[PDB]
């Protein structure tokens, strides 16, 4: 099997899970604190699936932070057919955990049971905000409380590739701000995390070291837990 | 009749 949850930080669409029997494809869209996720259950076999009952599971804290609404789907999935489920998503507040999609079905007399995390991460509610450099620096200096900054220094997992790095920052949900850092090698981003009761301004600086293949990533936001979660999600992409 | 919203674990 293939489980691709961790490959959805900076993209919205693709195969989430695939094994010999079943493909779970996914498309998703987000705006402000809301999203919609289309789940596509593909029957790769010649036998229908039966009592197919997808269950969304949200761990302890997560249910108060993240609201998911869906309809019942086909109990029966004909062989070679593809069936759609739509999930409506609302971010009530920031969160770390991901919802779990659990899939149980009968198949030719055999009991099938699959679980995979849905790619609903905090940065799906992250929208880009362009701004001039003096505005950026006023905002950065406004976030001067030590709790607001989370910094990570880490070895690159991927090539030190400028154009790919730019696309990652953009696919993450940040604006990419040019000519703000007077070092043209560095990357600066800005956006807003949308929740039900607040917008959280988020600023970031990514500093490559080409010769050492290292990065320093810094994220400043008005909420410690947002700075932390955004930094750990974004650090993992480079 | 047959075809899917197509996704792929390989190519591309």
């Amino acid at each position: 099997f293939e489980d691709n949850f961790a490959r959805f930080v900076c993209k919205n669409n693709g195969v989430l899970f695939e094994n010999q029997l079943l493909q779970i494809g996914l498309k998703s869209e987000f705006r402000q604190n809301l999203g919609r996720m289309f789940i596509f259950y593909g029957n790769k076999t010649s036998t229908q699936f039966l009592n197919f009952t997808p269950t969304l599971i949200c761990a302890d804290d997560l249910q108060t932070n993240l609201n998911l609404q869906t309809k019942p789907v086909d109990p029966t999935v004909d062989g070679g057919a593809q069936v759609q489920q739509v999930v409506n998503i609302e971010c009530i507040s920031d969160f770390t955990e991901a919802p779990v999609l659990n899939i149980q079905f009968r198949y030719g007399g055999t009991f099938q049971n699959v679980s995979v995390k849905l790619p609903i991460t905090l940065n799906k509610f992250f929208q880009p905000t362009e701004m001039a450099s003096q505005d950026f620096f006023q905002r950065w200096k406004q976030l001067s409380n030590p709790q607001q900054e989370v910094q990570n220094i880490f070895k690159a997992k991927h090539p030190m590739d400028t154009e790919i790095t730019k696309a990652k920052i953009i696919g993450f949900g940040s604006a990419l701000l040019e000519e703000v850092d007077p070092n043209p090698a560095n990357f600066v981003g800005a956006g807003i995390i949308h929740t039900k009761t607040t917008q959280i301004g988020c600023l970031l600086r990514l500093e490559p070291n080409l010769q050492a293949q290292m990065y320093r990533l810094t994220l400043r936001t008005s909420k410690d837990t947002v700075s932390q979660r955004l930094c750990e999600l974004l650090s993992e992409q480079f | 009749p047959n075809n899917w919203a197509d996704f792929s674990s390989t190519w591309p």
